[PDB]
């Protein structure tokens, strides 16, 4: 009790037991539905999972992440674009 | 954008791509949270107070 | 590792970065194109090979992707 | 015979245009191949 | 509250009124200003204006 | 009354304090998640 | 799609780029709803009936 709470020396343990496969990503998102819903109820603190092994969040597993790195691979291709173009004035200079 | 959702700690959407399932760290968590034939999943629940 | 771009202005052959990071899942990528006739990049996580691909042609440009690792 | 150096002068500079044009060629070709790949790579398997 | 819905000649009323009001250290202390910037104008506003 | 609700003339405040400058993008995401949680709540119309 | 959200007011996400932050509305309003050095935010709740 020092240094941790004491909530964290008497944790809970529910188990969710189906009769398929659950390592799939369809799965998974069913698993995160179940996390969040447990852990928005009154009174409890953090869940931890397979979804948030150290009780938040995986970093880089929401959607918007997905959205917000869509253009870095067209930066990363700059410098290469730019040296076409300069090809394409000395192309013309050339043709003149 | 992705750091600002990052920062906050946002749950609002989840997604977990295939690939990521053959990375080393999570064939180990999938061993620590799920039963050997993958039929089940463990939660821990910690209270306030 | 944090996922933003960064480049090299030009730098001579061979050339090599290390990075770590504590995230479960991180996205290595890299392009480079040269002035010779051959290029090659390899990506290596924690001592194991996850990626080389070779490009063949005058200036050759090549890459590098993983999309987890 | 005067007039024959003249033409022959002239042709050096043709020369040097189409080769520039190769080169442009061969670099443009890296980059959109490059570009490509490296697309068609990262558009794989995202419909999962 | 007008007859008709407020427009110019009101906001120069109110921003007068408003000076006024802050003018006077005394008994006013604060006012919170929510008409007058268009930021916020719309719920300081009645539906029918 | 006759143009308002009677609720806007007795409305409420709530203020939330940290210790951090909150004037960035990720403190601003916290606060619509607020927001949106005191709206939620039954009886209330809107949080501004 | 980006006109049917934003008729239907739909609230499910939310996001402000850095640049917004800059422009003078914001500035504005940042001084209305947030204290001086920006440590604490204030929230106007009203009920019905």
């Amino acid at each position: 009790f020092r240094h941790f709470s004491q909530a964290k020396m008497n944790p809970d343990l529910m188990m969710v037991e189906t009769d398929r496969d659950l390592r799939n990503p369809a799965d998974f998102l069913v698993i995160d539905k179940i996390a969040k819903a447990l852990k928005n109820v009154h009174g409890i603190a953090q869940v931890q999972t397979i979804t948030r092994p150290d009780g938040d969040p995986i970093e880089h597993s929401t959607i918007p992440y997905t959205i917000g790195q869509s253009g870095t691979t067209q930066i990363m291709n700059n410098d290469y674009m730019q040296t076409n173009l300069d090809n394409l004035l000395k192309q013309a200079d050339d043709l003149q | 954008m992705s750091q600002a959702f990052d920062a906050a700690k946002n749950d609002d959407s989840f997604y977990l791509p295939p690939e990521a399932f053959e990375t080393d760290d999570f064939q180990r968590g999938m061993k620590l949270f799920m039963s050997p034939d993958g039929h089940a999943v463990r939660f821990t629940i910690i209270h306030q107070g | 590792l944090e996922g933003m771009p960064q480049r090299v202005e030009s730098t001579p052959l061979p050339w090599s970065l290390t990075l770590q990071t504590t995230l479960p899942s991180v996205m290595p990528h890299i392009m480079a194109q040269g002035d010779g006739d051959s290029i090659t990049c390899r990506v290596t996580v924690d001592d194991v090979v996850k990626e080389e691909r070779t490009a063949t042609g005058m200036n050759a440009e090549t890459f590098c992707y993983v999309k987890a690792a | 015979a005067d007039l024959m150096p003249r033409m022959v002068a002239v042709m050096p500079a043709q020369i040097q245009s189409m080769k520039n044009q190769k080169q442009t060629l061969l670099n443009q070709y890296q980059v959109q191949k490059a570009q490509q790949d490296q697309n068609m790579a990262m558009q794989e398997n995202a419909t999962a | 509250e007008g007859e008709e819905p407020l427009g110019i000649e009101a906001h120069a009323f109110y921003d007068k009124m408003v000076a006024d009001l802050r003018a006077d250290t005394e008994h006013v202390q604060h006012v919170q200003d929510f008409w007058g910037d268009t930021l916020t104008a719309s719920g300081a506003q009645s539906v029918d204006g």
